[PDB]
Parts: structure tokens; C-alpha cells; sequence
């Protein structure tokens, strides 16, 4: 009967609380869920998301577009160092790679 | 405006180089660069013994707290620990590479600054006696650095108008009061309060600069200061007396409103480069340089 | 016949009617090629909104200068301040007449008949002040060190608002 | 009854009011004439909290008395 | 004292920034009033004092064989007050370190305090018995009647004034007593859980006001105003300002204590060394630190003017601030490191413009 | 040594950065690399005591030939104020740096700047700079010409023509003037 303060803005988040602990029953993860795991979950959740929309966004406008198409993402994770060695074996649809050109395959002038 | 001459100290040969007293106030050593340093005493020149075992001339003696503790700022670079009631040298803080012009202890017995005239000023342990840190400062030989009320901060002056605040703990510079105009500022001290730092520089115009605005708008004019860093100190036993030296005899004190020439005492037969204010009366140490070697006493 | 292309200020909010200028972060002293050699001609200057820090130097000023120097250098060009009324021309700091308002109807007129100049501050007709005299040899542009963000509009035809009291003058709609 | 609501900051504040009101007519009338937020209106019945649940006569406190609020952060 | 021009920003500690690697075997840590000095003791039973200013170990004073437990400073700063295993009412001096009080009362001692006003009046906390004030010339000893007489873990203090003796059980009965006349003037049992009591493992005050803390032992810091107590008076039910806790590691805590200006809370784990810092007012967690992964905390001090927290670890004293950052315009004022592109036109007096003190202040003032 | 009468004190203008020690050793589209610059010239290089003139700038990380080193960034100044400042400089007794950008503007570094003032000149140099737009406001970009180890003091030239101030840095093959 009392005020339904919802687990999100409860906590001072902005994933649901709700469905994380709907996904941890229905998962056969374990018999019994306590309940500080969802909400721990839903922080380490929102914390990757913005980790990587941050560099996403800086590369949007840093190549003067509006939205976010994956080519920036492609290169927002593979320019990073970390979050590269987390998406180790991971092929982005549409993604291309960084440009690299070896060092010995370009010519160079001697004379004059 | 009474203070009359009273006696006589001599006996060096070389010029007596610096007449500081304790700040205890109940001695006053006199290091010349004769390596002789005559134990005077502060009340009529009461002589106890002449302490020496130098390797070149004596530049600078410093003092502490304790008033026991004191510091060879020969010309051999390195500074030698000398106690008063020792009679016996314990250690030598090598580390310099050119002549040590002026040394300082805090108000608290436990640290030693330095000067080299490299640009490069150190920081010294007492006790167990080690370089503890070392300052690019200026661009200059080092003229004056002095801790302040208890030990948090460092002015420094240079010879081309850098009067540079430091940091004991961090150990960078703070603040730098410069003028346009370049006089070579030979001398600077603080003031007890805390807000206020002297300076002395060659163009025959004396200023105590505030500390936070770093201004000052009565000041003095009219003297003889235009060669040498002549000393300056504060009288603390009469009211707003402001004492420095001279280059014409003379014993310069003034007040502070007065921005004129009110009293200069006779006495000496040379420029007279090195005072100070006997911390608990009204006796004010006065030796002149090389043609005097006489250093006389003074009193209310 | 509108505002300048050749001899504006590049940055300036000339829009698309070429009448009404926004003021840019410098003294942008905007000329125009409709300026005066000799004769009897004068125009309006139809200064609309003027904010604070936006100040203006009223003048006449030959086509040798520079379009963001500041009006009043040497015999180019001569400069008055509208706070304090403090005229600076040939690096002088004269303190010398009463100012002006915000958004009055100014334009001065220079006379140069057939050696000797017709030099007052013409602040809606009115007398405010003799600059300077006896000008030299060249073209005569009006140039306003705009200051910054400010609403002036110079003013072209026949319905003049503030005409000078008895004084002669062709149109300036006989030119362009 | 005319309750006075002696604060510890000198924060006198009278309402006068029926003996068989309950919290929340308090909570408003505190609110209207102070904006007070009403996570705070805590009192003190000789030493014993007086709970924010019940009506004024289930204390039976002499009428035109005087209390005190205590500066509260419940739901930060 | 300091530099007034300092605060560029100043911040709350974040770095390690370098210990005393001088002598280990640390046992308990505080400061003195303004924050200059701290003494330490060791494991045989000496003090160590370390100047923070010339950042130089000041004075190390032998008192005794058996390890020193308690410590506290006076007012002055002049008379440090200890006791411990050696069952001594002792009482040292900071110039000298001389043994001016000698009294060998059994039940070893767990915590002494000072009045915060009068030194004369020194707190006693036996390993059984009731707490005992005292005074310094006689042996005046004053035991304050406890009810329960069976937990034999009875906590009390002095709060900032010295206007009364909070006291308490391990049972969680709180016995407000006046400061001279032992007036009964409050009592609150403490509202532990939904029911079941608990133990108090001790409380402390702050440095402005009269917000303080209770340390129970279900592993939950609670947070009282001392005006709220004095308002309830006899039978109060106070419930808190801020409770506190952390369930993820579910962390009995060790030590407490408050910021300078009682805006912070700083409290220590018993398990993991890993140093929490809280808001009061607004209530939540700001910044979790580390250490030495591996240790067992022993003491946390704070210090009031400026944010520096001193940790106790394997003999070990922390110092911890900020690694702060220097850069130009101190070396050369008239100079100023930009970044960018930066504008220079708002003043208008440019372009060849020309236009047409009094003070006595004091040198040897305060 | 007080006695003595050492007159060294006042023959240069006010101004030192010297005695540290200046030994270290002995041996993508555009905005983002702008991006890259801001975060990663105050790691990249410094100013030390050069043996050539003074003092000069340093390199420590090992460039590419090709990368991004650092903005030459300051005040933003235009072609009236140049005599002005001169002047003043001039009467205080400082040394005046400049540079122009274009036909537009110049960009200072007397009052206002960055730690990219004090590259000495050469005329076997290893940098240059083009122009570039972040949003309109170009800017001045310091890129590199050869792989450039710890320790050398940095160069490049200024694009002179040939036009009074001698050759007071010494490089090699130069023709012993600036212009
Ligand atoms: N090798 C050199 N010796 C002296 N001046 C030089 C020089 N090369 C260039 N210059 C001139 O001097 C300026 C170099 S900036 C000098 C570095 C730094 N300001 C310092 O004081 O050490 C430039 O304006 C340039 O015009
Ligand atoms: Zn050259």
C-alpha cells in the first residue's frame, strides 16, 4: 500500500533490478538468489555499457557524424587496450579492422 | 632614537664576515673569514673561548633553537656540524660544488638549509645527517633563504629580482614577487607575524613586502645602499624600529611612518654589512667590513 | 546599393539584406566603398539597439586602412570614444566633449569644397563638438570600429529621419 | 490546543489544532506555513519517541503544551 | 598556519604517498589538538613521536615492559595520559617524559580520555570492573554504579564539551551521567535489529557539535546527535541520524573516527584493510582504499585541519595524500599555462590610451 | 666570501629556467589524432638546459616518422597588435615569440601558453606543422619527419625568406643567418 519505489531508483541506477532477478531464477543458475547479486549485477552492467558508449560517442564526433554506426564502435574497442583483451575472440557485424600497413612494404628515396 | 655606543670586540685578521646573535639572546659568535670565530657574549662583549677547526674562510655561521647548535658555512663547500658544548666536530655534509653564501636553521632545532651558488639549493638532515632534498631555483648564487614563523615556508631572493616563496614539506616553489626592474634584492627576511617579508636591494630603496598582495607603499628612500647585501633587522624590545647598516660609518634605524632619515649612528670606519637585534633587549650587534675589524656594541 | 563586399569585415552577419550588422569579438572597424572624394553628401546612420560593451567610433576615414584596426591611427582616420566623450587619434588622450546614448540616429557630414574640412560631431543634428581640421589628400569611407554584438543599420534613401538643420547636401541615393 | 513546537534552533512554531487530529493533519499544517519536509516531525514524550502512526489523544499530553521537532534526513 | 593561497581545489585523500619505514611494531596511533604531532607506541612498551611538518621522528620515550595499549594527549598538549597491562595510572610529560603518577590498579585498562576542559579529571576503563574517574594530586576515584554488573564490558567517555559521561554496557543499555554530579538524567536501550540486543564495542565524539557515533557489534555503525539524547532526557528512544554498514563482505569494523569539521566518516575493517569514507549528511559510500592486501588493521587516526589519515598495519603507519600536483605560475606569476586558443579582447582600453597606503599594521603582532 | 665583492648578479633580463638536470639518456582521420595529442604531449616531450642556447625542448618516447607531437598553442593575438607588444616587451626587457598562422592571425606565447615555446632552431630539422581544422579554429600541429630517439633536443625551420640578428644557435650546415 506504501509508495512502489521501484529497485532501480532505489538503488541509483538505470538497469532494472526486476528482470536481472527474473533471469537469475529462471537460468538454473542456483537453487536460492540472495538479493544484493542482482543489484551488484545491474551496476557492473551499466558500468561496461557506459565504459564503451563513451569512446563510441567521442569517435561519432570525431569523424563529424550524427549517430553511432559500428564502423565506431569497430574502432572504439580495437583503438582501446583493455576492452580489447575483453572482446578477444569477437567479429562486429560491418566492422572492418584498423588501418595498419607494415613498415618495410612502403617505399623510401636515397638519392638527391 | 637613544641608542649609544658602548664597546669595542676586535681580534681578526681577515674581515669579520657575519655578527648574528642566539636567538635565545645570550650570545653572539663572531665568524670571520679568518677561520676565528671569537665566543662573544651579548651584553658588553663577554669573550669565553675561540672556536676554529675550518679547511677555508668562514662565510656564514647559522642558529638554532637550542642556541647550542652551529654550522660552518666555510669556503671549502661543506658544511661541518660545531656545538657549543661540544669542543668537537661530528660531521661534514658534503654535496656542494661551488662556495656556500648563507645558512638557516627552523624554529623547531631539526633542519638545516643550504646555498650553492650552481643554482641549486639542498636541504639538510641535523641528526642523522643526509641530503634530503635539492631545489633548481634561480639563476643566480644563492643570496638569502629563511624559514619562517615555525617552519612551513622558505623565501628566497635572487640577484636579479625573484623574491620566490617554498614549500618545507612539498618542496616547490609557491609564490614569486618580481618587479620589472631588475635591482639585485640581496637581502630578505620575514617579519614575526607572518605577513610581511623584507627586502634589500641596490638602488638605495628599502621595502618590507606584504606577503599575500606583495605590495608596500611607504618606503624608505634617502640612505646608502647601492654595492653590497648589507644586513637588516627589526628591533623588538622598542617599538617600530627597522635597523640595517651602512656604507658611510653609520648604524641605520628608522620608524615607519617616518620614510626619512631620522638617526644614524657613528662608530664604525667601514661599510657596515652585518647587524643584528639581541632578541630580548635593547643591544644591537654592529661589525662593518675589512677596515674595521672592530665590532661594537650598542645600548639604550 | 547595400552594405560592402570588398570592404567589409569577412566574419561580419552581413545577411541577406545587406543593411543590419551584428558586431564581432574585435574592434571590426567595417568600411564602405560609397565614401566621399568632394562635394556636399550625407547619409544616416540608423543605430537601432546597442548592448552594454559595445562600443562604436564615429568617423571619416581613408582606403588605406585596415578593416579590424581601430578608427582614429594617424591622418587616416579620426576616433572618439562614447563613454567620457575621450577622442584618441595619433596615440593622444584627450578627455574631450560630452558622449552619447544607445541607439540614437547618428551619421556625421564632411564638406570639401574647391583644403579646409566641416569636422563636428553630428549627434542627431546636433553641435557636440569640433575633432580635428584641415584634412589630407585621399578618398573619404566610413568606418565604425564596431566593438561587439551591436544592432546599427546604415540608412540609404531620401526619408531622412534626422536631416542636418540648413545644411546642403546631394543624396546619397546617386551614387550606387 | 495550541501546541508549541519549541525546536533546538529557537524555531517556535504554534498550531492550533483539535485534540483528536492525527499525524498527517500536523504534517500538512507544518508544511503549509513552512515547507518542512514531513520525514522529520519526530516528538519526544518523555524521552519516548512519539510515533508518526497513530491520533494526538492517544497520549493524552495537557492541552496548549509545548514540544520538540528533531531535524531528520529519512529518505535522505 | 599554512599557505591561504593554497587551495587550488583542494581534495580527500586518494594516493598512498609514502610511510615511516623508520620502526615498526605499532600498536595504537592519535593526535595531538591543532594536528602537528603523533605519538605511537610500540611493542615493548615505548612511545614514538612523529613531527608531521619537517615530516621528522620527534622524540621516542621507553615507559615501560609491557606493550603500550591506550594513549591520549591534554589540552595543552603537554600531558600524555596512558595505561595498560602494567595496571599503572601513568601520566608523562612531552618535554621531559618523566613518571609523575605510579598507581598499580588491577583489572588492566582498555581506554583513557581526558576531560576535555580540565585535565585534572581522567577517565579509567578496568578489564572487568565499572569505569573510574580520577583526579591527579589525590587519589580521588570516582566509580560510576552500573545496574547490570554482569556483561563486566562497560564503555563510557567524555563528548566534546565534557557537559556529560555517555556510558554503556555490553548489553546495550546507555546510562547518561552529569559530568560531576553522576545525575541519571537519560537511559535508552539501543534498538538492536528487530529485537535481540547486542554488545557496544566503544563510542566516540566529534570536534563540532554534538553528532557522534555508537559501535555496536551486529556490524552496524549508528549515528546519534547528543541534542536529541538531552531533548529525550530520562527513558529515551532515540533513533539515529545515519545508520551504517557494508553487507556485501558483511565487516565487523575495528576503529572509528570523525573528520576535522565532522563532515566525514572515516571506519576500518577487521578483515580485509580496506579504509571506507562516508558523508554524514547525505549518506552513502564515497571512496573505498587499500593497502597491503594481505594484513590486519590495527588503528586509524585522522587529522583536523587537513586531509591526512594515518593506518596502522604490520607496525606500519600510513600517510595518505593526494601525491598532489605542482605545475607553473609560482616559479613566474606574469606567466600562465594555457591549453588553447585563448581570446584577448574583452577590455576596451587599448590602442594608445593615456588618462589624465595609509594603513599602520602591527610586525609583531598575533 | 661576503667581503668579496662577486658583481655576476645583474647583466640578463629577469627571467631563468636553469641548473636541472637535462640528461635523460644517452643514445586514422584527423580529429581523433587531435584527440590523441591533447591527451599524450605532456608525456612526449620537455624543456631542459640545452648545451646549444639556454634551454631547448627534449624528446623522451620514441616518435615515428609521422605522428603528432604537440600544439604550438597561445594567445590569439592579429597583425595590429604585433609593434604594440614589440614595444612593450621591448620596455620591460623580454624576449618576444610569435607566430603567424596564415594571412589572418598570429598566435603568442609571451603572456600566455604552453611548454612548446622553447624548440631552438636548426637547419637540419626533424619537425614541421600544417594546417588543420577542429571546427572552423585551425590550429598549429607539430608533426615529426624522422624517427627520433630519448634524449635530442628537437628542432625544426622557420621557412625564412631571405631578408639584424646573427646565427646564435650553431647547427651544421647552415647558412649562418635565420633569413
Ligand atoms: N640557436 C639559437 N641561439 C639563440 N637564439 C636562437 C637560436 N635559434 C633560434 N633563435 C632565436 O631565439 C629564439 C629561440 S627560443 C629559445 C629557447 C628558450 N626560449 C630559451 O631561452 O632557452 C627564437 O625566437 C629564434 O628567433
Ligand atoms: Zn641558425
Amino acid at each position: 500500500r506504501a509508495k512502489a519505489k521501484t529497485r532501480s531508483s532505489r538503488a541509483g541506477l538505470q538497469f532494472p533490478v526486476g528482470r536481472v532477478h527474473r533471469l537469475l531464477r529462471k537460468g538454473n543458475y542456483a537453487e536460492r538468489v540472495g538479493a544484493g547479486a542482482p543489484v551488484y549485477l545491474a551496476a557492473v552492467l551499466e558500468y561496461l555499457t557506459a565504459e564503451i558508449l563513451e569512446l563510441a560517442g567521442n569517435a561519432a564526433r570525431d569523424n563529424k557524424k550524427t549517430r553511432i554506426i559500428p564502423r565506431h564502435l569497430q574502432l572504439a574497442v580495437r583503438n582501446d587496450e583493455e576492452l580489447n583483451k575483453l572482446l578477444g575472440r569477437v567479429t562486429i557485424a560491418q566492422g572492418g579492422v584498423l588501418p595498419n600497413i607494415q613498415s618495410v612494404l612502403l617505399p623510401k628515396k636515397t638519392e638527391s | 632614537p637613544n641608542y649609544a655606543l658602548k664597546f669595542t670586540l676586535a681580534g681578526h685578521t681577515k674581515a669579520v664576515s657575519s655578527v648574528k646573535f642566539s636567538p635565545n639572546g645570550e650570545w653572539l659568535a663572531s665568524s670571520s673569514a679568518d677561520k676565528l670565530i671569537k665566543i662573544w657574549g651579548a651584553y658588553d662583549g663577554k669573550f669565553e673561548k675561540t672556536i676554529s677547526g675550518h679547511k677555508l674562510g668562514i662565510s656564514d655561521v647559522a642558529w638554532s633553537s637550542d642556541s647550542n647548535l652551529l654550522v660552518s658555512a666555510s669556503d671549502d663547500k661543506t658544511l661541518k656540524i660545531w656545538d657549543v658544548s661540544s669542543g668537537k666536530c661530528l660531521k661534514t655534509l658534503k654535496g656542494h660544488s661551488n662556495y656556500v653564501f648563507c645558512c638557516n636553521f627552523n624554529p623547531q632545532s631539526n633542519l638545516i638549509v643550504s646555498g650553492s651558488f650552481d643554482e641549486s639549493v639542498r636541504i639538510w638532515d641535523v641528526k642523522t645527517g643526509k641530503c634530503l632534498k635539492t631545489l633548481p631555483a634561480h639563476s643566480d648564487p644563492v643570496s638569502a633563504v629563511h624559514f619562517n614563523r615555525d617552519g612551513s615556508l622558505i623565501v628566497s631572493s635572487s640577484y636579479d629580482g625573484l623574491c620566490r616563496i617554498w614549500d618545507t614539506a612539498s618542496g616547490q616553489c609557491l609564490k614569486t614577487l618580481i618587479d620589472d626592474d631588475n635591482p639585485p634584492v640581496s637581502f630578505v627576511k620575514f617579519s614575526p607575524n607572518g605577513k610581511y617579508i623584507l627586502a634589500a636591494t641596490l638602488d638605495n630603496t628599502l621595502k618590507l613586502w606584504d606577503y599575500s598582495k606583495g605590495k608596500c607603499l611607504k618606503t624608505y628612500t634617502g640612505h646608502k645602499n647601492e654595492k653590497y647585501c648589507i644586513f637588516a633587522n627589526f628591533s623588538v624590545t622598542g617599538g617600530k624600529w627597522i635597523v640595517s647598516g651602512s656604507e658611510d660609518n653609520l648604524v641605520y634605524i628608522w620608524n615607519l611612518q617616518t620614510k626619512e632619515i631620522v638617526q644614524k649612528l657613528q662608530g664604525h670606519t667601514d661599510v657596515v654589512i652585518s647587524t643584528a637585534c639581541h632578541p630580548t633587549e635593547n643591544i644591537i650587534a654592529s661589525a662593518a667590513l675589512e677596515n674595521d675589524k672592530t665590532i661594537k656594541l650598542w645600548k639604550s | 546599393v547595400l552594405l560592402a563586399l570588398h570592404d567589409r569585415a569577412p566574419q561580419l552577419k552581413i545577411s541577406d539584406d545587406r543593411l543590419t550588422v551584428v558586431g564581432e569579438k574585435g574592434y571590426s572597424m567595417v568600411r564602405a566603398s560609397h565614401g566621399v572624394r568632394k562635394g556636399a553628401w550625407y547619409f544616416e546612420i540608423t543605430v537601432d539597439e546597442m548592448p552594454p560593451d559595445t562600443a562604436a567610433r564615429l568617423g571619416w576615414s581613408q582606403p588605406l586602412g585596415n578593416l579590424q584596426a581601430p578608427l582614429g591611427y594617424d591622418k587616416f582616420s579620426y576616433s572618439w570614444r562614447s563613454k567620457k566623450g575621450t577622442k584618441f587619434h595619433q596615440s593622444i588622450g584627450k578627455h574631450y566633449s560630452s558622449g552619447y546614448g544607445q541607439g540614437d540616429v547618428l551619421g556625421f557630414y564632411i564638406n570639401l569644397p574647391e583644403p579646409h574640412s566641416e569636422i563636428i560631431f553630428y549627434k542627431n543634428g546636433v553641435n557636440q563638438g569640433v575633432a580635428y581640421k584641415d584634412i589630407f589628400e585621399g578618398v573619404y569611407f566610413p568606418a565604425i570600429s564596431l566593438y561587439k554584438s551591436c544592432t546599427v543599420s546604415i540608412n540609404f534613401g531620401p526619408c531622412f529621419k534626422y536631416p542636418p538643420k540648413d545644411l546642403t547636401y546631394r543624396p546619397m541615393s546617386d551614387m550606387g | 490546543m495550541q501546541i508549541f513546537v519549541k525546536t533546538l534552533t529557537g524555531k517556535t512554531i504554534t498550531l492550533e489544532v483539535e485534540p483528536s487530529d492525527t499525524i498527517e493533519n500536523v504534517k500538512a499544517k507544518i508544511q503549509d506555513k513552512e515547507g518542512i519536509p514531513p520525514d522529520q516531525q519526530r516528538l519526544i514524550f518523555a524521552g519516548k519517541q512519539l510515533e508518526d502512526g497513530r491520533t494526538l489523544s492517544d497520549y493524552n499530553i495537557q492541552k496548549e503544551s509545548t514540544l520538540h521537532l528533531v531535524l531528520r534526513l529519512r529518505g535522505c | 598556519n599554512l599557505e591561504l593561497l593554497e587551495s587550488f581545489g583542494q581534495n580527500y585523500p586518494e594516493e598512498a604517498d609514502g610511510t615511516l619505514d623508520c620502526i615498526s611494531m605499532a600498536l595504537t596511533c592519535t593526535f595531538n589538538r591543532w594536528g602537528t604531532l603523533l605519538a605511537v607506541g610500540c611493542n615493548d612498551g615505548r612511545i614514538v613521536i612523529w613531527d608531521f611538518l619537517t615530516r621528522g621522528i620527534a622524540k621516542i620515550i621507553s615507559a615501560h615492559i609491557h606493550p603500550v595499549c591506550s594513549l591520549c594527549w591534554s589540552r595543552d598538549g603537554h600531558k600524555l595520559v596512558s595505561a595498560s597491562t602494567d595496571n599503572i595510572v601513568s601520566q608523562w610529560d612531552v618535554l621531559s617524559g618523566d613518571c609523575d603518577q605510579r598507581f598499580r590498579f588491577p583489572s588492566p585498562i582498555l581506554k583513557v580520555q581526558y576531560h576535555p576542559r580540565d585535565q585534572n579529571k581522567v577517565l579509567v576503563c578496568p578489564m572487568k570492573s565499572a569505569p573510574v574517574m580520577l583526579t591527579l594530586s589525590d587519589s580521588k576515584h570516582v566509580v560510576l554504579p552500573v545496574d547490570d554488573d554482569s556483561d563486566l564490558n562497560v564503555v563510557a567517555s567524555f563528548d566534546r564539551r565534557g557537559e556529560y559521561i555517555y556510558t554503556g554496557n555490553a548489553k546495550g543499555k546507555i546510562l547518561v551521567l552529569k559530568t560531576d554530579s553522576q545525575d541519571l538524567v537519560a537511559s535508552f536501550r539501543v534498538t538492536t535489529g528487530t529485537s535481540n540486543t547486542t554488545a557496544i564495542k566503544s563510542i566516540e565524539f566529534a570536534r563540532k557539535g554534538s553528532c557522534f557515533l555508537i559501535n555496536t557489534a551486529d556490524r552496524i555503525i549508528r549515528v546519534y546527535d547528543g541534542r536529541e539524547i538531552l531533548t529525550c532526557g530520562r527513558d529515551g528512544e532515540p533513533e539515529p541520524m545515519q545508520k551504517l554498514q557494508d553487507l556485501v563482505n558483511r565487516t565487523p569494523w575495528k576503529k572509528c573516527c570523525f573528520s576535522g569539521d565532522g563532515e566525514y566518516i572515516v571506519a576500518g575493517s577487521a578483515r580485509q584493510h580496506a579504509l571506507y569514507i562516508w558523508e554524514k549528511s547525505i549518506g552513502n559510500l564515497v571512496k573505498i582504499l587499500h593497502g597491503t592486501r594481505g594484513e590486519l588493521l590495527l588503528d586509524v587516526a585522522w587529522h583536523p585541519v587537513r586531509p591526512i589519515i594515518a593506518s596502522i598495519s604490520s607496525g606500519v603507519v600510513s600517510i595518505w595524500a593526494q601525491n598532489q600536483v605542482e605545475n607553473w605560475s609560482a616559479f613566474a606569476p606574469d606567466f600562465k599555462e594555457l591549453d588553447e586558443n585563448v581570446e584577448y579582447e574583452e577590455r576596451e582600453s587599448e590602442f594608445d590610451i593615456e588618462d589624465e597606503e595609509d594603513e599602520e599594521v602591527d610586525v609583531t603582532s598575533v | 666570501a661576503r667581503a668579496e665583492v662577486h658583481l655576476r648578479k645583474s647583466a640578463f633580463d629577469m627571467f631563468n629556467f636553469l641548473a636541472s638536470k637535462h640528461r635523460q639518456p644517452p643514445e586514422l582521420p584527423m580529429p581523433m589524432r587531435f584527440r590523441h595529442l591533447k591527451k599524450t604531449s605532456k608525456e612526449a616531450v620537455g624543456v631542459y638546459r640545452s648545451p646549444i642556447h639556454g634551454r631547448g625542448l627534449f624528446c623522451k618516447r620514441n616518435i615515428d616518422a609521422g605522428e603528432m607531437v604537440i600544439e604550438y598553442a597561445g594567445n590569439v593575438i592579429r597583425s595590429i597588435q604585433t609593434d604594440k607588444r614589440e614595444k612593450y616587451y621591448d620596455s620591460k626587457g623580454i624576449g618576444c615569440y610569435m607566430f603567424r598562422i596564415d594571412d589572418s592571425e598570429v598566435v603568442d606565447a609571451t603572456m600566455h601558453g604552453n611548454a612548446a615555446r622553447f624548440i631552438n632552431h636548426s637547419c637540419e630539422p626533424n619537425c614541421y606543422s600544417r594546417v588543420i581544422n577542429i571546427d572552423g579554429q585551425k590550429h598549429i600541429v607539430i608533426f615529426a619527419m624522422r624517427k627520433i630517439y630519448r634524449g635530442e633536443e628537437l628542432t625544426y625551420d622557420y621557412k625564412f625568406p631571405i631578408e639584424k640578428l646573427p646565427c646564435n644557435c650553431g647547427a651544421k650546415k647552415c647558412r649562418k643567418f635565420l633569413n
